[PDB]
């Protein structure tokens, strides 16, 4: 079950264009650990590609390269040791850079709080619905503690 | 279960029911519609199914909580030394329902000190807080008193079939529980049930401060335990 | 050195910080609603654990 | 070599994060360029943007951390004041930067228009 | 005897908490401070490269209060967090 | 208890403490050492 260009961007905020970059540049060395984050990284995205319960596995290294990436950026524009162009040149960049940081703290925040904390078992105009757990709790006290109960695969679990 | 705290000084009371309605049976099953044009037409008109139920808490309660044995329940309200709850289902005659009810009060009306010796606690603990006309078959009273504490009298104004003593420990209890003091009782009726149960302990300046200690020493031989393990050669 | 004790300091707040971040950005459905398992799958996980606890880990 | 290596490997990273076998699996349609309101289908042509869009963004960091000085050393080889056009270009790479991932945050509004972060 | 108690109970001195719990927050907080800023030192005291005698007769001297403060704010943490003890 | 707009509040000051922390940590250190 492919997925769509705009989850990748969902889930990784600013993340997912460095990616690459940081790839790139661990591709500029060429150390040995480096071959197997290029390797990991070219394999996972394929299969993130593919299947779109694999991103997971794929966020560890997007994440990884995202910050050698930054790291490497840093290195240069945070190293302050006057000439004050290139103190111009560093506050934008740094400046730049720490600005998105704090928004990707704020579109993580609001991803998290908007997208993946509903409750399952509570069906939340705009009242409460909780058949679910009636439903399952009158047969857990009024039915015989040996009864068998037939529904489908999917509440299995919960019933 | 009532649990009294003197570092915190409060007193939290928590109840678990297991109820049911032996009224007449449903004839013909259970009829969600019907009981919705029931609900629909006939307003506060008598019946012999369970909707809510009012709790008679002690003056001043705080921090209620109204639990099933399938997380919380949201239909609960506490206004005025009352709280009303309302079960996930209309108990109707034959069927059961175990839940659990708690809240907290102040330890100051509950526990008053001895004036012949300053660490010398009494306390009258009511035995019955609950719907206004229900009736118990088994009741088990459960006193938990602090990790120093040494019951030195206890009364109970009705009889009782079993009185024990025990330790129970809870959250930061290393040594030794909480002393625990159960009465067992059978037939109790809701209003007639009235009285007080008086329990005097002894409780020393020396308990009371051997909870920090506790924890602290815990925490020391944590300590010489990572220093030992971190000035040690093991290298080759 | 004076740096080498910064360094450690810091990253040791940093550290408190990352956790701090972490847990109070995953309690949301327990802060709002209740402390319940969520899934269908984790509630097989929870029955299972539940026996495990209760019984041996032999038996289990 | 390493760069034909590194740019062949980063493209088709660039290429597997635009969605791009979501076009071979799903049969989607060119054009009709984004599909506005659906954030789960999407016209074959929006992984066309998506990539020159990363394409960007990404190699304008690796000109930041890298060829700054290849920029200097073959736009103005004068080697007078080299220290100000390296300060001159990492800025305009910035600026450019924001410009781009301007750009990302308009697309990705327009797929969900209910987005509180639109960087503009 | 059950009335003998009961008048017993009657005598004027009610409880009167040690610390109110109102000012319990406040008192962890504070004291959290100092269990983080001792126990630190002692902690760094080790690897000083002095004498064993010097880094434990330190050491102890350090934890003996890091620990003593530690478990205060752990009791108040508890109490204000709603889990009494 | 603590509300939900609480709660995200403290997220993100946690976030933020954090994430000016890192930059911190990494200026000094790109700074004071080769
Ligand atoms: C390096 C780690 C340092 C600490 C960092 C983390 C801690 C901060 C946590 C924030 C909030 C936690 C509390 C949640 C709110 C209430 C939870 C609740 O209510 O659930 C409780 C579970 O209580 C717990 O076990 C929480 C423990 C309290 C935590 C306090 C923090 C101090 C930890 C330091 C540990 C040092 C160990 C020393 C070695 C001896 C269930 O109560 P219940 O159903 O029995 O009802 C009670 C009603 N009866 C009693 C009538 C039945
Ligand atoms: C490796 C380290 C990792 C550090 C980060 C880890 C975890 C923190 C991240 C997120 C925390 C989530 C916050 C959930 C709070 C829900 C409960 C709540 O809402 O409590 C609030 C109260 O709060 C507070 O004022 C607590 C203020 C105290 C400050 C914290 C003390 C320091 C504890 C940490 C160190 C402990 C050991 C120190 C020495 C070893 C509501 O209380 P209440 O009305 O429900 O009941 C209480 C009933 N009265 C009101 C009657 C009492
Ligand atoms: C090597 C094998 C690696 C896999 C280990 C398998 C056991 C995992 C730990 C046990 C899991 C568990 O549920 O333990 C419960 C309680 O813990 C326990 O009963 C004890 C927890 C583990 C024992 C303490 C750790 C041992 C120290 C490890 C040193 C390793 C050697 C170092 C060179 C069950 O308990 P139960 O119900 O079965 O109780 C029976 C009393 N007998
Ligand atoms: C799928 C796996 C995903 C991994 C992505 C490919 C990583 C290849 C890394 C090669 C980097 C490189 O520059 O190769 C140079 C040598 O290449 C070589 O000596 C041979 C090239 C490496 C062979 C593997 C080529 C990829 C095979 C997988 C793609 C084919 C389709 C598979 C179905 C090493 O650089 P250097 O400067 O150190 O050279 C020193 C010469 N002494
Ligand atoms: C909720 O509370 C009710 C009220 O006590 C519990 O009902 C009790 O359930 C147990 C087992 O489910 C019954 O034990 C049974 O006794 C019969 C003899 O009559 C025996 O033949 C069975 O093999 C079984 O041992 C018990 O009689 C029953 N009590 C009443 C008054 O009906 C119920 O179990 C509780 N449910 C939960 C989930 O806690
Ligand atoms: C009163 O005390 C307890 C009430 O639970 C019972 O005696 C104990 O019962 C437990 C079972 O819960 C046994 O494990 C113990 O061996 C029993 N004896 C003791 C000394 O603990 C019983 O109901 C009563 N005991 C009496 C009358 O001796």
């Amino acid at each position: 079950q492919p997925v769509s260009w705009p989850a990748f961007f969902f889930d990784t905020h600013f993340l997912i264009w460095l990616f690459p970059a940081g790839v790139f540049l661990l591709f500029l060395d060429l150390k040995d650990e480096h071959v197997f984050v290029i390797a990991y990284s070219v394999l996972c995205s394929y299969f993130a590609g593919v299947m779109v319960r694999l991103m997971l596995t794929l966020t560890p290294v997007i994440c990884v390269s995202a910050a050698v990436a930054l790291s490497k950026i840093f290195d240069i524009y945070l190293d302050f040791k006057i000439k004050p162009a290139a103190l111009l040149a560093k506050l934008i960049v740094s400046g730049s850079f720490i600005f998105y940081l704090y928004l990707f703290v704020f579109h993580s925040t609001w991803v998290t709080r908007t997208a993946y904390s509903s409750p399952s078992v509570v069906l939340p105009k705009l009242a409460l619905i909780d058949d679910f757990r009636e439903a399952y709790y009158w047969l857990r006290m009024n039915s015989d503690e040996d009864s068998k109960v037939a529904a489908w695969w999917d509440y299995g679990y919960q019933i | 279960d009532i649990w009294l705290s003197h570092w915190a000084s409060t007193i939290q009371f928590e109840e678990y029911y297991e109820l049911t309605n032996k009224a007449a049976k449903l004839s013909k099953g259970f009829s969600r519609l019907e009981l919705m044009k029931q609900i629909q037409t006939q307003n506060m008109r008598q019946t012999h199914f369970v909707t809510v139920l009012d709790m008679l808490l002690p003056e001043g309660a705080t921090d209620h909580y109204f639990t099933d044995l399938v997380g919380l329940v949201s239909t609960s309200h506490a206004e005025r030394d009352h709280f009303f709850i309302r079960p996930r289902f209309p108990i109707f005659g034959g069927w059961n329902y175990n839940f659990t009810v708690g809240w907290t009060n102040k330890l100051s009306d509950f526990l008053h000190v001895s004036s012949g010796s300053d660490e010398k606690f009494v306390a009258s603990i009511p035995i019955l807080n609950g719907p206004p006309d229900t009736v118990y078959d088994n009741v088990e009273l459960s006193v938990f008193l602090p990790e120093g504490a040494e019951i030195f009298d206890i009364d109970s104004p009705v009889p009782f079939t079993n009185v024990s003593i025990e330790t129970q420990k809870s959250y930061f209890d290393l040594n030794k529980g909480h002393v625990k003091l159960t009465f067992s009782y059978r037939n109790l009726i809701s209003q007639v049930a009235n009285g007080q149960v008086l329990i005097k302990y002894d409780y020393p300046k020396s308990s009371f401060f051997k909870k920090p200690l506790s924890i602290a020493c815990y925490i020391f031989t944590a300590l010489m335990g990572v220093f030992v393990l971190k000035t040690l050669n093991m290298n080759v | 050195c004076v740096l080498s004790v910064f360094q450690t300091i810091l990253k040791l707040v940093i550290f408190v910080a990352i956790f701090g971040a972490a847990i109070s950005s995953r309690l949301f459905a327990v802060i709002k609603f209740e402390s319940i398992i969520h899934e269908f799958d984790p509630w097989f996980n929870y029955r299972a654990t539940k026996y495990l606890v209760n019984n041996s880990f032999y038996k289990f | 070599s390493r760069i034909i290596w590194a740019t062949l490997s980063t493209f088709f990273i660039i290429c597997m994060i635009s969605a791009y076998m979501f076009n071979q699996i799903r049969n989607t349609q060119l054009a009709g360029y984004f599909l506005p309101n659906e954030f789960q289908h999407q016209f074959a042509i929006e992984t066309q943007v998506m990539v020159l869009i990363y394409g960007t963004l990404a190699a304008l960091v690796v000109v930041l951390v890298k060829g700054i000085q290849f920029l200097r050393s073959h736009l103005y080889p004068e080697t007078k004041k080299a220290y100000f056009i390296d300060a001159i270009l990492a800025s305009f790479c910035a600026l450019f930067i924001y410009v781009f991932f301007a750009a990302l945050t308009t697309v990705f509004t327009i797929k969900s228009p209910a987005y509180p972060f639109p960087l503009l | 005897t059950y009335e003998q108690l009961y008048k017993e109970f009657h005598s004027s001195k009610s409880f009167q908490p040690f610390i109110h719990l109102d000012t319990q927050p406040k008192f962890a907080i504070c004291g959290l401070i100092v269990t983080l800023a001792v126990l630190s030192s002692a902690l760094f005291a080790v690897g000083s490269k002095s004498s064993y005698i010097k880094k434990l007769f330190f050491y102890t001297i350090l934890s003996v209060i890091g620990s003593l403060f530690a478990g205060l704010t752990t009791v108040f943490a508890s109490n204000s967090f709603g889990v009494y003890v | 208890m603590i509300s939900d707009e609480q709660l995200n509040s403290l997220a993100i000051t946690f976030g933020i403490v954090m994430m000016t922390l890192i930059v911190i940590y990494h200026a000094v250190d790109s700074t004071m050492s080769p």
